C-alpha cells in the first residue's frame, strides 16, 4: 500500500519549490527593498563638491 | 526537663494520612493558612505596585 | 521506536486547522502592534 | 567459480583510504589558499606601496576638496 | 513499599512560600529604595521567617520524630552542607577581591595612598583584637560542646553550647558598638564601602550562625540529639568554624594589613 | 495517589485536542506577544 | 490534588516537566525579543526609537534566552527528568528544596518583566556594566529590578547545583563508581560544580552595583576611589564559566544522541570524554579577561589570557573527534534527533573556531564589540546549545509523555531552522570584520546588505519556532502511544516505560561487585 | 549522662536499618552484592519483593558501560552482553 | 608549631573544656581589659570636605536622606560638616 | 590472534552439539558487530546449529545478514553462497533469493 | 502480532540489520496447521515446500532484510514542505515591508549614491584592494 | 570606511593593521581547513552500509587528536604574540592627543604647546551635505599629521565609551578615572572613520570618529587656527 | 620639547599615574622653590609633561580642590 510520500511527495516537492522560488523572487525584486549592492561596476560617480 | 521524644515519635508516626507539615494538629493548619495568605496576598500587592510603577506620576 | 496507531487520528484537514491557528496566534498580536507603531512612535 | 574477495576489515580499509585523501586535499587547499589569498594580499600591499608617493596622494585629495584643514 | 534507604518527602508548600517570600523581599527592597515604602519588604521578611521556621520544623519532624534519616540520608545532608559553605566562601571571595583591588592600587581621588586621605582606621589591637579572641574562644567552646555530646554528657554539652552562643552574641554587640563609634561610614568612598559591606555580611552570618546554635541549644534541651546522630549540631558547628575563619581573613586583610 | 500514564503526567489536559489547541495557543501566544506589548507600552509612555 | 501535585511537588519528573514548560514559554519570549532586534535592523533608519528602547530589548533578549530558556531546559528540565533515572535513584537528594529551585524562576522572570515596564527599562547590555548601569545614567528602579531578578535566578541555580552534586555523588547503586555513570550525568555534575563556584562571585558583584546605586558605596565609582573595570572582572569571572555551563549539559545530551542513533552501546573513548569535560570546566575559570582585552591591560596579562583561552580547543577537540568516532561504523538511524546532533557537531565546531580567532588579543582589538563576536556566540548558542536542546527534546519527548512525534514534521522543522539560523548569523561575520559595532539600533549605509539578509534569516527561524509548537500539539492531539524502544540495555532511563511511573526505583537496581 | 543513644531513640527506617545491620542483613540495599561464578548451576541470586527487578551488569571490572535488563521470576536469564546468569529470588522484607 | 603545652593521649571533652577555661576565656578576659583601657573618646579631627568621602549619589532611604544608618553625631560629619 | 584463530573460535562456538537457542542468537548478534563478513566455515557451522535447533527461519536470516554485512561489496555474498552450496543442498536450506525474501 | 504497552518489561521483537536474531519470535501463538508445520520442520527441510519455508520465515520474523532496509520517498515531502514554509516566510517579510517599514533614508537615492561614490573615490576609500583599488583613475572608469 | 557588500577587514592604513590582516589570513585558513575537515569526516562517517559496532580502542587515536591540535594552537599563538609584543614596543611619539568620551560625542585636547580642545558631533542626517555619509560624518574632525607616531590617550567623563578606528586597527576603551594609551601612525593622508564601541545609552549609535590625516605643515596651521 | 617622552616608570596602557605623578611633582616643586624663595622655572619640565598628558577637566578639578583645601594628595 503506497504511503503519504509515495502518493504526494512529488507534488509536495514540485509545488513547494515553485512557490518558494516565486515568492522570494517577488519579495526580492518587486516591493522596494534596498539591498545596497556595491557601486563597483554599476554606479557612475557624480560631482558632489 | 524530661525526654518526651517518644510521645512525639508516636504522634508524627500516627497512620492518619496527613502530610508532615500538618501532622502536628490544628495549629499547623492555622500557621499554614497565615503563611500562604500573606504570601498570596503580598504577591497580589506586588503586582498592584508593579502596575502603579509602570506609569509616570 | 514502535508505537501504536493514533488513538485520536488528526486528519490533514485537522492539522491544517491546528497549524493555521498556531501561526495566527503568533502573527496576529505582534502584527497588530507593529502595524500601529506609527501611532505609538508619534502619540 | 567466483574467486574469494577480500572479506575482512572493509570499514577500516575505506576509512584509511579516505583519511589519506582528506590529508591530500588539505595540503592542496593550503597550497591554493596561501597563493590566491595570502600571497595575493602581501603582493597587493607591497605593490601599492613600492612607489607610493604620499604627498601626491594628499595633493590629489586636497584638490578634490575633501579636507577641512587643507584647501 | 520502598527498599532503598532514601527519603521520599511529603508534598510541601514551603518551596512556593519561600519563593514568594524571595519575590516580596526583592520587590520590597525596590519599593523601599525607590518608592519610599517598607510595606512589601516587611511582608516578605515575615513570610520568609515563617517559611524557614516551618520548613526546618518539618525536617526535625522527619528525622527526630519519624526516623527518615538513615545513614545514606545523613551522608547527603553532609555533602549539601559542605557545598553550601563552599558557595558562601566564594561569595566572600568577591568582596575580598574588591578590597584588594582598591587597596593595592589606590587611585588619585583617594590621595594615591591606602588608607585614603582623611580616613582614620580603627586600631586593630583594641576592639578588633578582642573580637578575634571572642570568636577563636567560641571555636574552642563549641569543640568542647561537641565532645561532650559524643561522650553522652547532657549538662556539659548545654553549658559549652551556651558559652559558645554568648560569645557569638558578645561579638555581635561589640561589632554594633564599633559601627556606631567608627568615624568613617559606608559613604566614605571605597574604604568605608569595602569595610562596611565585607564586615557587614560577616556580621549577618554571625547572626545566622548564632541563631542556628540557639536552635541546637533548644533541640538539645528537648533531648533531640543522640550521642551519635546529631547532624543539625554538626552543620551548625561547621558553619560556625566557617564564620570564624572568614573573620580571621577579614581581620588580617582589612583591619590589620589595610590599616 | 495520582494518575499515571500518557496524558496524565502533565499539568494540562489533553483529553480534547481543540481545547488543548486553545490552551497551547494562549500559552505560547502570551509569551510571544508580551515583548510586543511591552515595547508598545514603552512607546506610548514618552 | 492539582495544587498538591503541581505547586507542592517533591517529584523529580514532575518538577522536570515544570522546568520544560517554563523554559519553552521563556523561549517564546526570547524569540519575540530577537525578532524585535532584527526588525529594527532589517532596514537602515530608526524603526523603534533611539538606542534606549532598542538595547532594553537586546538586554532582555539575552537574559531570557540564557537564564530563562537555556539553563532551565537543560539543567532543571532534562537534568531533573534524566539524572535520577540514569543512575537508578528514586528521586533527587533534596526533593523539596528542588521544588524551590523551580518556583524561584517565575518571580525572577516577573522582576525582569517589571524592569522593562518601569521607567525606560534597563538598556545596559546583559553584562550590566557601570557607570551606564549606575544611579545617574540609569536612575530609577529598572536596573535594581534586573539585579534582583539575577539574585533569584542565582539562588535557584546554586540550590539546584548543590542538589545535583549531592544526588550524583551519594545516590548511585553501591556497585556503580563515578566511572560507570553515563556522560550526561557527568555533564550535569560538572556544570553544577561550575554554578556553585561562579554564581556567588556574580552575586557579590551585582550586590556591589546595588549598593553603589542605593547605599552610597563607591566600589565602581572613581570619585570614591572605586573602578568600573573591577565590576567587569567580577562579572566575567562568573561569565566565562556561565558559557561552559550553557554548553556542558548539551555536550552530554549530544554524546547520548550520537551513541544511540549510531546503534552503539557506548560512546567512543568514555574516559577521554570525562577528562575533556572536567578540563574544559577547570580551564573555564582562568580565562575570563578575554572579555577585557580593550580595557587597557598590560601586555603579558594579555599574552597569558590569549594562551590559556586557546588551550580549551584541546579537550574540546577530543570530544568532537570522539563523537565522529562514535558515528564511525554505526548503523546510522536518520532520526530527527540525529540530525539536530549532527548539525550541532558541525556548527558548534564553526563557532568554537571563530572563538579561537577572538582569543587572539591582537586581532580582538579590532573584533571586540563588533558583530564578529555576535556571530561567534550565536553559532555556539543558537546553533550549539539550541540544537542540543532540540535534539534532546525530540529524542526524549516519547519518554516524558508516552507519545511519539511525527518524524516527517520534525525533519521539516529541522530543515527550516537550519536554513534560518545560518542565514541569520553567517553574514554577521562580514558585518564584524567590516566593523559594525554591537548594540546599535542603526548602522552606516554600507552595512545594509548583510543586515537585510540576516533579518530575513531570523524570520525563517520564527517560522520554525511556530512550526515546533504545532508539532508538539499534533503529537498530543493524535496520541500514538509508545510500544517498544531499542537499546534499553544501555539507556536505563527508558527501561521503566513511557512515561515511567511517578515513583521509579522504589526497589533499587541490583548491581554485583564481583 | 543524660543524652539518648541511637539504641534508645532511633525510630522508623533509621532504626530498621540499624537493627538489620546488627543481624548482618541488608533489606534496604545499602551494600553491593558480591557476584557468584555466574554459571547456570551457580547463578547470581537476585532478591526482590516483586516478580521482576532491574539488573545492571558490569561485565568486566572497570567497564564503564553497565548493561541493564529486567530480571523476571522463573528460569535464570543471562546478561545480553557477557551471558552471566542471574536468578530472581522473590518476595518479602 | 605545637604552641607550647602537651596532652594528646586523647582529645575528649575534658581536654577541650580545659582549653575553654584555661586558655580561651582567659585570653578573652585579657583582651577585654586591654580594650576597656584604650577606650573612651579620642579627639575628632578637623573636618575637611574631601570629595572622595561623605558620598551622596542618591539620598539614603531613611531619615532625612543625608544621615548614614549608624550616624554618630560626635564623629561622623555630614557633607557640609559636623552637626550642631 | 591471527585471522585463522579468530575463525576457529567461531567455528568451535557454533559446532557445540548442544548449543542452545540463546547461544545461537548471542553468537550471530555478537559476530555481526565486527568489521568483517564471516568466513563460509563460520556460516556453515551456524547453519548446522540452526539444524540441530530445528530452526529453518534463522538459517535464512543468517544468509541475509551475510549479504547485509558486505555493504556495497556486491561480490562477497555470491561467493559465500557458492561456497555454502553443498551445505545448503545437504540441509535443504533455501536462500533468501530462492524464497523471494530479497524483494522489497 | 498484537504488541501491548503492558509488555514493556519483557523481551520484544525488532527488525534491525545489526540485531538479526531478535529475542522472541514474531508470532508465538500457532494455529493447528502452523503447529503441524513446526513439527514438519523437525524433519528434513528438503521436504518442506517453498510456501512452507516462507511461512516458517514469516512466523519467526516480521519483515525481511530487503523490506526493513528499503528507502522511501519521505525526502520529497520534507524538502518540499521546508520550501513551502520558507516560501511562507517571504510573505511575512512582504507584509512587514508594506505595513511596517517606512521609506528608507534619502542617502540611498540614486543621485546621492553617485555623489557619495565619487567622494569615496576622491578620498581613496580602500585603495589597496577594497574599493578605490577597483577604480581606474587614469581612464576614469571602473576597472574592467 | 566599510563599503557595500564588504566581506573582510577595511584596507589597512597603518603597518600594524596590515600585520593583523596577514595574521587573520593565516588563522582563517586554519579555521576553514578544520571546519571543512570536520564536515568531510562527518559525511564520510554517514555514507557507508558497513558496520563495526563493537567496543573500539581509544588510547592511540587520542594521541593524534590531542597533539595535532596542540601543534596548530602553537602555529597560531607564535605570530599572534609576535604581533602583540610589537604593538607594545617603545616608540617615541611626536605628538600626544587626548580624547574624552561623552554622552554622546567626543572632545579632543591637543595640549602639548597650546590649549587647543573642541567637541566632535555627528552630522545629523537632515544636515548632511551631498555625498557625505549617514551616521559617519562629524562637524569637527580630528586632524593629525600623517606619517608620524601619535600617542592617543583615551578617557571618559561620564559612562563607558570606546574609541575605535578599524582601518588603523585601534580600539581603546574610554573609562572614567582612567587614562588609557594607544599609538597611532597613518601611512597615508585621508579621512579614517570609527564609531563608539561601548554601549553608553540613547545615542551610542550616533557618536562617530573621523580622523583627517594631512602633512605636518597643514596640521600646524590648522592647530594655530583652532586656538 | 614636542611631547612627553616614554617614561619607564609607566610603561603600560594605563597612564593615569604618569599624569598624576607629574602633576604632583610640578606642584611640589613649585612649593619648594617659592618656600625657599627662588626660581619656579626649574619646575617647568613637570608642568609640560602633565599638561601634555593630563585631561583638562582633571587638572582643573585638581586645581580647584588645592584652592579649596580638599586636594587629597600631599604637596
Ligand atoms: C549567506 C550569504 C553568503 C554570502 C556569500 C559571499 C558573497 C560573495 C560575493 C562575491 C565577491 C568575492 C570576492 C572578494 C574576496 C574577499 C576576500 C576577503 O577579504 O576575505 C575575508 C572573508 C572571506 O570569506 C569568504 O570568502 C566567503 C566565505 C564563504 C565560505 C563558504 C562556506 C559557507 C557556506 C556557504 C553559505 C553559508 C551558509 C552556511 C553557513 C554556516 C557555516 C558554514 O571573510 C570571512 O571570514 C567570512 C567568514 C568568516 C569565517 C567563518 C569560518 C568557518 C566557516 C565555515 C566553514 C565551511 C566549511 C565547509 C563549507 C560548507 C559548504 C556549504
Ligand atoms: C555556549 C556558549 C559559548 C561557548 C561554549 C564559547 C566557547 C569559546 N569562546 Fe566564546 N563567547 C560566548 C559564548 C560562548 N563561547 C558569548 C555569549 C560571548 C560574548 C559575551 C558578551 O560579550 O556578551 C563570547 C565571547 C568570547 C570572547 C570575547 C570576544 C570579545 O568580546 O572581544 C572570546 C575571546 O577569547 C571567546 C572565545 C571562546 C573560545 C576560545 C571558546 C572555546 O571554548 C571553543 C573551543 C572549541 C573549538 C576550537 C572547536 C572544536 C575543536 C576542534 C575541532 C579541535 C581542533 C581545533 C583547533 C586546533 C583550534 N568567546
Ligand atoms: C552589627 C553587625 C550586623 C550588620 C547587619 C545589620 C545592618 C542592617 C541590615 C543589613 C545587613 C546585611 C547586609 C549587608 C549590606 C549592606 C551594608 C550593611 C553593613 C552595615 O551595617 O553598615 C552600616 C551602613 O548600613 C546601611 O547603610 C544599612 C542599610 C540597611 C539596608 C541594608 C540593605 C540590604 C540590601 C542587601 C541585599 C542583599 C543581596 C544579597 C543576595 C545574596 C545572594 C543572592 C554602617 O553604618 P554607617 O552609619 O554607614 O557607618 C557607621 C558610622 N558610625
Ligand atoms: C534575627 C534572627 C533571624 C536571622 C536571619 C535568618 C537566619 C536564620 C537561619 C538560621 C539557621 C537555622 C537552621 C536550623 C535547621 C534545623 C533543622 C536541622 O538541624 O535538621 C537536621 C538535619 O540537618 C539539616 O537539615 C541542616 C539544614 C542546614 C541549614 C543551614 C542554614 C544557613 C541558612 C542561610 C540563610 C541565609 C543565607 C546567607 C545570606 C547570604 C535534623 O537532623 P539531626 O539534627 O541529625 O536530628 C536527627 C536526630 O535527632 C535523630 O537522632
Ligand atoms: C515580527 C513578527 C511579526 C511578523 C509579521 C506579522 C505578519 C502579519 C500579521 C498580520 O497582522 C495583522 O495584519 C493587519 C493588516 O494586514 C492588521 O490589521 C489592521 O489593518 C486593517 C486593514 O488595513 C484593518 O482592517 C484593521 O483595523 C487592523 O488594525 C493587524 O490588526 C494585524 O493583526
Ligand atoms: Cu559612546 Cu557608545
Ligand atoms: O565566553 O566565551
Ligand atoms: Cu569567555
Ligand atoms: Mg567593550
Ligand atoms: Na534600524
Ligand atoms: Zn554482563
Amino acid at each position: 500500500a503506497p504511503d503519504f510520500h509515495d502518493k504526494y511527495g512529488n507534488a509536495v516537492l514540485a509545488s513547494g519549490a515553485t512557490f518558494c522560488v516565486a515568492v522570494w523572487v517577488y519579495m526580492a525584486t518587486q516591493i522596494g527593498i534596498e539591498w545596497n549592492p556595491s557601486p563597483v561596476g554599476r554606479v557612475t560617480p557624480k560631482e558632489w563638491r | 526537663f524530661e525526654n518526651r521524644v517518644a510521645e512525639k515519635q508516636k504522634l508524627f508516626q500516627e497512620d492518619n494520612g496527613l502530610p508532615v507539615h500538618l501532622k502536628g494538629g490544628a495549629t499547623d493548619n492555622i500557621l499554614y493558612r497565615v503563611t500562604m495568605t500573606l504570601c498570596l496576598g503580598g504577591t497580589l500587592y506586588s503586582l498592584y505596585c508593579l502596575g502603579w510603577a509602570s506609569f509616570p506620576h | 521506536i514502535t508505537a501504536k496507531p493514533a488513538k485520536t487520528p488528526t486528519s490533514p484537514k485537522e492539522q491544517a486547522i491546528g497549524l493555521s491557528v498556531t501561526f495566527l496566534s503568533f502573527l496576529l498580536p505582534a502584527g497588530w502592534v507593529l502595524y500601529h507603531l506609527d501611532n505609538y512612535k508619534k502619540s | 567459480a567466483l574467486a574469494k574477495p577480500q572479506m575482512r576489515g572493509l570499514l577500516a580499509r575505506r576509512l584509511r583510504f579516505h583519511i589519506v585523501g582528506a590529508f591530500m586535499v588539505s595540503l592542496g587547499f593550503a597550497t591554493f589558499y596561501k597563493f590566491a589569498v595570502a600571497e595575493k594580499r602581501k603582493k597587493a600591499y607591497a605593490d601599492f606601496y613600492r612607489n607610493y608617493d604620499s604627498m601626491k596622494d594628499f595633493e590629489e585629495m586636497r584638490k578634490a576638496g575633501i579636507f577641512q584643514s587643507a584647501k | 513499599h520502598q527498599t532503598h534507604a532514601y527519603h521520599m518527602v511529603n508534598p510541601s508548600p514551603w518551596p512556593l512560600t519561600g519563593a514568594l517570600s524571595a519575590l516580596l523581599m526583592t520587590s520590597g527592597l525596590t519599593m523601599w529604595f525607590h518608592f519610599n515604602s517598607m510595606t512589601l519588604l516587611m511582608i516578605g521578611l515575615t513570610t520568609n521567617m515563617l517559611t524557614m521556621y516551618q520548613w526546618w520544623r518539618d525536617v526535625i519532624r522527619e528525622s527526630t520524630f519519624q526516623g527518615h534519616h538513615t545513614p545514606a540520608v545523613q551522608k547527603g545532608l553532609r555533602y549539601g552542607m559542605i557545598l553550601f559553605i563552599i558557595s558562601e566562601v566564594l561569595f566572600f571571595t568577591g568582596f575580598f577581591w574588591a578590597f584588594y583591588h582598591s587597596s593595592l592600587a589606590p587611585t588619585p581621588e583617594l590621595g594615591g595612598c591606602w588608607p585614603p586621605t582623611g580616613i582614620h582606621p580603627l586600631n586593630p589591637l583594641e576592639v578588633p583584637l578582642l573580637n578575634t579572641s571572642v570568636l577563636l574562644a567560641s571555636g574552642v567552646s563549641i569543640t568542647w560542646a561537641h565532645h561532650s555530646l559524643m561522650e553522652g554528657d547532657r549538662k556539659h554539652m548545654l553549658q559549652a553550647l551556651f558559652i559558645t552562643i554568648t560569645l557569638g552574641v558578645y561579638f555581635t554587640l561589640l561589632q554594633a558598638s564599633e559601627y556606631y563609634e567608627a568615624p568613617f561610614t559606608i559613604s566614605d568612598g571605597v574604604y568605608g564601602s569595602t569595610f562596611f559591606v565585607a564586615t557587614g555580611f560577616h556580621g549577618l552570618h554571625v547572626i545566622i550562625g548564632s541563631t542556628f546554635l540557639i536552635v541546637c541549644f533548644f533541640r538539645q534541651l528537648k533531648f533531640h540529639f543522640t550521642s551519635n546522630h546529631h547532624f543539625g549540631f554538626e552543620a551548625a558547628a561547621w558553619y560556625w568554624h566557617f564564620v570564624d575563619v572568614v573573620w580571621l581573613f577579614l581581620y588580617v586583610s582589612i583591619y590589620w594589613w589595610g590599616s | 495517589h495520582y494518575e499515571e500514564g500518557p496524558g496524565k503526567n502533565i499539568p494540562f489536559s489533553v483529553e480534547n485536542k481543540w481545547r488543548l489547541l486553545a490552551m497551547m495557543t494562549l500559552f505560547f501566544g502570551s509569551g510571544f506577544a508580551a515583548p510586543f506589548f511591552i515595547v508598545r507600552h514603552q512607546l506610548l509612555k514618552k | 490534588m492539582f495544587i498538591n501535585r503541581w505547586l507542592f511537588s517533591t517529584n523529580h519528573k514532575d518538577i522536570g516537566t515544570l522546568y520544560l514548560l517554563f523554559g519553552a514559554w521563556a523561549g517564546m519570549v526570547g524569540t519575540a525579543l530577537s525578532l524585535l532586534i532584527r526588525a529594527e535592523l532589517g532596514q537602515p533608519g530608526t524603526l523603534l526609537g533611539d538606542d534606549q528602547i532598542y538595547n532594553v530589548v537586546v538586554t532582555a533578549h539575552a537574559f531570557v534566552m540564557i537564564f530563562f530558556m537555556v539553563m532551565p531546559i537543560m539543567i532543571g528540565g532534562f537534568g531533573n527528568w534524566l539524572v535520577p533515572l540514569m543512575i537508578g535513584a528514586p528521586d533527587m537528594a533534596f526533593p523539596r528544596m528542588n521544588n524551590m529551585s523551580f518556583w524561584l524562576l517565575p518571580p525572577s522572570f516577573l522582576l525582569l518583566l517589571a524592569s522593562s515596564m518601569v521607567e525606560a527599562g534597563a538598556g545596559t547590555g546583559w553584562t550590566v556594566y557601570p557607570p551606564l548601569a549606575g544611579n545617574l545614567a540609569h536612575a530609577g528602579a529598572s536596573v535594581d529590578l534586573t539585579i534582583f531578578s539575577l539574585h533569584l535566578a542565582g539562588v535557584s541555580s546554586i540550590l539546584g547545583a548543590i542538589n545535583f552534586i549531592t544526588t550524583i555523588i551519594n545516590m548511585k547503586p553501591p556497585a556503580m563508581s563515578q566511572y560507570q555513570t553515563p556522560l550526561f550525568v557527568w555533564s550535569v555534575m560538572i556544570t553544577a560544580v561550575l554554578l556553585l563556584l561562579s554564581l556567588p562571585v556574580l552575586a557579590a558583584g551585582i550586590t556591589m552595583l546595588l549598593t553603589d546605586r542605593n547605599l552610597n558605596t563607591t566600589f565602581f565609582d572613581p570619585a570614591g576611589g572605586g573602578d568600573p573595570i573591577l565590576y567587569q572582572h567580577l562579572f566575567w569571572f562568573f561569565g566565562h564559566p556561565e558559557v561552559y555551563i550553557l554548553i556542558l549539559p548539551g555536550f552530554g545530551m549530544i554524546s547520548h544522541i550520537v551513541t544511540y542513533y549510531s546503534g552503539k552501546k557506548e560512546p567512543f573513548g568514555y574516559m577521554g570524554m570525562v577528562w575533556a569535560m572536567m578540563s574544559i570546566g577547570f580551564l573555564g575559570f582562568i580565562v575570563w579577561a578575554h572579555h577585557m582585552f580593550t580595557v587597557g591591560m598590560d601586555v603579558d596579562t594579555r599574552a597569558y589570557f590569549t594562551s590559556a583561552t586557546m588551550i580549551i580547543a584541546i579537550p574540546t577537540g577530543v570530544k568532537v573527534f570522539s563523537w565522529l568516532a562514535t558515528l564511525h561504523g554505526g548503523n546510522i538511524k536518520w532520526s530527527p534527533a540525529m540530525m539536530w546532533a549532527l548539525g550541532f557537531i558541525f556548527l558548534f565546531t564553526v563557532g568554537g573556531l571563530t572563538g579561537i580567532v577572538l582569543a587572539n588579543s591582537s586581532l580582538d582589538i579590532v573584533l571586540h564589540d563588533t558583530y564578529y563576536v555576535v556571530a561567534h556566540f550565536h553559532y555556539v548558542l543558537s546553533m550549539g546549545a539550541v540544537f542540543a536542546i532540540m535534539g534532546g527534546f525530540v529524542h526524549w519527548f516519547p519518554l516524558f509523555s508516552g507519545y511519539t512525534l511525527n518524524d516527517t514534521w520534525a525533519k521539516i522543522h529541522f530543515a527550516i531552522m537550519f536554513v534560518g539560523v545560518n542565514m541569520t548569523f553567517f553574514p554577521q561575520h562580514f558585518l564584524g570584520l567590516s566593523g559594525m559595532p554591537r548594540r546599535y539600533s542603526d548602522y552606516p549605509d554600507a552595512y545594509t546588505m548583510w543586515n537585510t539578509i540576516s533579518s530575513m534569516g531570523s524570520f525563517i527561524s520564527l517560522t520554525a519556532v511556530m512550526l515546533m509548537v504545532f508539532i508538539i500539539w499534533e503529537a498530543f492531539a493524535s496520541k500514538r502511544e509508545v510500544l517498544t524502544v531499542d537499546l534499553t540495555t544501555t539507556n536505563l532511563e527508558w527501561l521503566n516505560g513511557c512515561p515511567p511511573p511517578y515513583h521509579t526505583f522504589e526497589e533499587p537496581t541490583y548491581v554485583n561487585l564481583k | 549522662g543524660g543524652v539518648p543513644t541511637d539504641e534508645e531513640q532511633a525510630t522508623g527506617l533509621e532504626r530498621e536499618v540499624m537493627l538489620a545491620a546488627r543481624k548482618g542483613q541488608d533489606p534496604y540495599n545499602i551494600l553491593a552484592p558480591k557476584a557468584t561464578s555466574g554459571t547456570k548451576e551457580d547463578p547470581n541470586l537476585v532478591p526482590s519483593i516483586t516478580n521482576k527487578r532491574i539488573v545492571g551488569c558490569i561485565c568486566e571490572e572497570d567497564n564503564s558501560t553497565v548493561i541493564w535488563f529486567w530480571l523476571h521470576k522463573g528460569e535464570a536469564q543471562r546478561c545480553p552482553s557477557c551471558g552471566t546468569h542471574y536468578k530472581l529470588v522473590p518476595h518479602q522484607l | 608549631a605545637s604552641a607550647a603545652k602537651g596532652d594528646h593521649g586523647g582529645t575528649g571533652a575534658r581536654t577541650w573544656r580545659f582549653l575553654t577555661f584555661g586558655l580561651a576565656l582567659p585570653s578573652v578576659a585579657l583582651c577585654t581589659l586591654n580594650s576597656w583601657l584604650h577606650s573612651g573618646h579620642r579627639e575628632r579631627p578637623a573636618f575637611i570636605p574631601y570629595h572622595h568621602l561623605r558620598i551622596r549619589t542618591k539620598p539614603f532611604s531613611w531619615g532625612d536622606g543625608n544621615h548614614t544608618f549608624f550616624h554618630n553625631p560626635r564623629v561622623n560629619p555630614l557633607p557640609t560638616g559636623y552637626e550642631k | 590472534e591471527t585471522d585463522e584463530e579468530f575463525d576457529a573460535r567461531w567455528v568451535t562456538y557454533f559446532n557445540k552439539p548442544d548449543i542452545d537457542a540463546w547461544e545461537l542468537r548471542k553468537g550471530m548478534n555478537t559476530l555481526v558487530g565486527y568489521d568483517l563478513v564471516p568466513e563460509p566455515k563460520i556460516i556453515d557451522a551456524a547453519l548446522r546449529a540452526c539444524r540441530r535447533l530445528n530452526d529453518f527461519a534463522s538459517a535464512v536470516r543468517i544468509l541475509e545478514v551475510v549479504k547485509d554485512k558486505a555493504g556495497p561489496h556486491k561480490e562477497i555474498y555470491p561467493y559465500v553462497i557458492q561456497e555454502l552450496r553443498p551445505t545448503l543442498n545437504e540441509l535443504g536450506i533455501s536462500t533468501p533469493e530462492e524464497l523471494g525474501l530479497d524483494k522489497v | 502480532s498484537v504488541v501491548k504497552s503492558e509488555d514493556y518489561a519483557l523481551p520484544s521483537y525488532v527488525d534491525r540489520r545489526d540485531y538479526p536474531l531478535p529475542d522472541v519470535a514474531h508470532v508465538k501463538n500457532l494455529s493447528a496447521s502452523q503447529k503441524a508445520l513446526k513439527e514438519k520442520e523437525k524433519a528434513s527441510w528438503s521436504s518442506l515446500s517453498i510456501d512452507e519455508k516462507v511461512e516458517l520465515y514469516r512466523l519467526k520474523f516480521k519483515e525481511s532484510f530487503a523490506e526493513m532496509n528499503r528507502s522511501t520517498n519521505e525526502w520529497k515531502t520534507v524538502v518540499g514542505a521546508a520550501m513551502f514554509f520558507i516560501g511562507f516566510t517571504a510573505l511575512l517579510l512582504i507584509w512587514e515591508k508594506h505595513y511596517v517599514y517606512g521609506p528608507i533614508p534619502h542617502t540611498f537615492e540614486e543621485e546621492w549614491v553617485a555623489k557619495q561614490t565619487k567622494r569615496m573615490l576622491d578620498m581613496k576609500v580602500a585603495p589597496i584592494q577594497g574599493f578605490s583599488a577597483k577604480w581606474d583613475y587614469d581612464k576614469n572608469e571602473w576597472k574592467k | 570606511m566599510a563599503y557595500p557588500m564588504q566581506l573582510g577587514f577595511q584596507d589597512a592604513t597603518s603597518p600594524i593593521m596590515e600585520e593583523l590582516l596577514h595574521f587573520h589570513d593565516h588563522t582563517l585558513m586554519i579555521v576553514f581547513l578544520i571546519s571543512s575537515l570536520v564536515l568531510y569526516i562527518i559525511s564520510l562517517m554517514l555514507t557507508t552500509k558497513l558496520t563495526h559496532t563493537s567496543t573500539m580502542d581509544a588510547q592511540e587515536v587520542e594521541t593524534i587528536w590531542t597533539i595535532l591540535p596542540a601543534i596548530i594552537l602553537i602555529l597560531i599563538a607564535l605570530p599572534s604574540l609576535r604581533i602583540l609584543y610589537m604593538m607594545d614596543e617603545i616608540n617615541n611619539p611626536s605628538l600626544t592627543v587626548k580624547t574624552m568620551g561623552h554622552q554622546w560625542y567626543w572632545s579632543y585636547e591637543y595640549t602639548d604647546y597650546e590649549d587647543l580642545s573642541f567637541d566632535s558631533y555627528m552630522i545629523p542626517t537632515s544636515e548632511l551635505k551631498p555625498g557625505e555619509l549617514r551616521l559617519l560624518e562629524v562637524d569637527n574632525r580630528v586632524v593629525l599629521p600623517m606619517e608620524m607616531t601619535i600617542r592617543m590617550l583615551v578617557s571618559s567623563e561620564d559612562v563607558l565609551h570606546s574609541w575605535a578606528v578599524p582601518s588603523l586597527g585601534l580600539k581603546t576603551d574610554a573609562i572614567p578615572g582612567r587614562l588609557n594609551q594607544t599609538t597611532l601612525m597613518s601611512s597615508r593622508p585621508g579621512l579614517y572613520y570609527g564609531q563608539c564601541s561601548e554601549i553608553c545609552g540613547s545615542n551610542h549609535s550616533f557618536m562617530p570618529i573621523v580622523l583627517e590625516l594631512v602633512p605636518l605643515k597643514y596640521f600646524e596651521k590648522w592647530s594655530a587656527s583652532m586656538l | 620639547y614636542q611631547t612627553a617622552p616614554f617614561d619607564s616608570r609607566f610603561p603600560n596602557q594605563n597612564q593615569t599615574r604618569n599624569c598624576w605623578q607629574n602633576y604632583l611633582d610640578f606642584h611640589r616643586c613649585e612649593k619648594a622653590m617659592t618656600a625657599k624663595g627662588g626660581d619656579v622655572s626649574v619646575c617647568e619640565w613637570y608642568r609640560r609633561v602633565y599638561k601634555s598628558l593630563c585631561p583638562i577637566s582633571w587638572v582643573s578639578t585638581w586645581d580647584d580642590r588645592r584652592a579649596e583645601g580638599t586636594f587629597p594628595g600631599k604637596i
